[PDB]
């Protein structure tokens, strides 16, 4: 995979919007590139909302290594195609555009399938309620006198 | 499937087979009784057999 | 069959899209190539969730290989017009256009027609939960005192 | 029947949608024509989902024998409409085109003809169930009648 | 009738699009007629589903004769209009036309038509099963000492 950095995530939002691309004969300036890769940044934090979000293994950078451009987002493999293409739609605005059905189709496939696992693992059943009995079938919990279910 | 084993080595490349019978000659048969079944069932009387005849 | 190489895949979305056949007068550009390489790349990743999602044979390429184009994707031969005519839908924003009709709908088939086998091969049922009698007519059971199934 | 080879399919959808035919001043290229019986052999491919499918008879090429073309298709007689009808739908993207709504609904219709016998053949009923009783009925006759039913 | 050949039904075809007739001073184009008698021959191979499909009495030819103009087309008098209006929709798209709204239904009526008489044939109603009893009443089968239905 050659997606392997935020600049690259950048690169192929905008070789999607057909704003910038290494055919093209004008590019966009780096100032503008640090300007998306801000976007990015603040886009996967309002995802990821502090752990309670949407996971994908996307690494934060910090302000003591000055540029964030160039660090290795993280993502896995299955990721990068999401996360580029909401990037591609979050940042059309900016230059008056807007991204096209196909675009936006795909943003949505994306994230859906970017959280179908978190569901899937969060899913989850509480436990049996505080004034349930164990029940008199499991003879091994009857003789250690644990009548009922603990709870929480 | 060790606790099957009936010989004491497998066939190891390039082993000799030795034909036990040389001449001709008839046969004496021994077993167990409960070594040789007869299976046996009589044919449907709905069958290609007997779906036509008393 | 005569599509083998991610090239070739990549020729044939170019030209159902119109971009680039002998249909017309154009040749295919190596960035154009390259883009739609990374872009094909990316969306089977997508698709194929790390053995959760679409299964397909599709070979990944490792970065140790420089050229990506050339390898064998290593698809069944009916996987091969799903993939590139979905290829051909998702590369359609690059240069500003719009795949037709006739492409979406065969893409939307061949998605289904992927996923077929792998979703009749998924859709099993469950084991007997651990609460069910064996009931008194396994006569097996019933002697060896399996009077309950083992569940999970 | 006049057309007994791919190349003789690819022609029959070609003429269909006027692109190329026998009376034409302008033909389309041979490079052309072998993408556009490639496109027949990945269609095929996703019909004749390894045995799976739509069952016609079509004889895959190998790459020993050089042209794909040339191959007889082994189609049967009422095979060969809906095939190249269905073949001239599918490259209509590569001229710049779009199958009209005769050759559509010409194209739906015989494919529905062409998996019809083969829904007929296996619209099969299962078997008996494991568990159920062969029915005392079945007891005077064939004295060795079983009393329950085999399954699978 | 007056229409007795393949060339006939072709001409009648192609007059009913306008293509071809004496009404506009259209000759018949030699390749406009080869093109009409393959989409003919393949039309009513696709019908004619080896026996299960439309009977009207059609007869193919084989590879030995070499014209395959020329040829009684066998059919009986009451469908061939529908043969030919369904031929002029069928070849429409060849010159960029579309068959009028009349012809459409015209062809519509006589495929019906067509089929009627083979639908009154085929709706025949099924054996008794083999689990009925034949009754007291039934003289027949009490002399015959058939106390059930054979079915089948």
């Amino acid at each position: 995979m050659q997606i392997k950095t935020k600049g690259d995530l950048v690169r192929a939002a905008l070789r999607k919007l057909g704003v910038a691309s290494d055919a093209t004969l004008t590019d966009v300036e780096p100032q503008s590139m640090q300007d998306a890769v801000d976007d990015l940044e603040a886009m996967m934090a309002e995802w990821y909302q502090d752990g309670k979000g949407i996971i994908t293994g996307y690494v934060f950078s910090d302000d003591e290594n000055p540029p964030a451009e160039g660090d290795d987002h993280g993502l896995r493999s299955s990721a990068v195609s999401a996360v580029f293409h909401n990037l591609a739609c979050r940042i059309a605005p900016d230059y008056a555009l807007e991204a096209t059905a196909k675009i936006i189709a795909t943003a949505k496939y994306g994230k859906e399938l970017l959280y179908k696992q978190t569901a899937i693992s969060r899913a989850k059943r509480a436990p049996y309620p505080s004034r349930m009995p164990t029940g008199s079938g499991n003879s091994f919990a009857n003789l250690n006198e644990w009548h009922y279910f603990p709870g929480e | 499937q060790r606790a099957y084993a009936n010989v004491n080595t497998s066939l190891a490349d390039a082993m000799a087979v030795n034909i036990l019978n040389v001449k001709d000659a008839r046969t004496n048969v021994f077993w167990a009784d409960d070594a040789i079944r007869i299976v046996s069932q009589p044919i449907p009387a709905n069958h290609e057999l007997f779906a036509g005849m008393k």
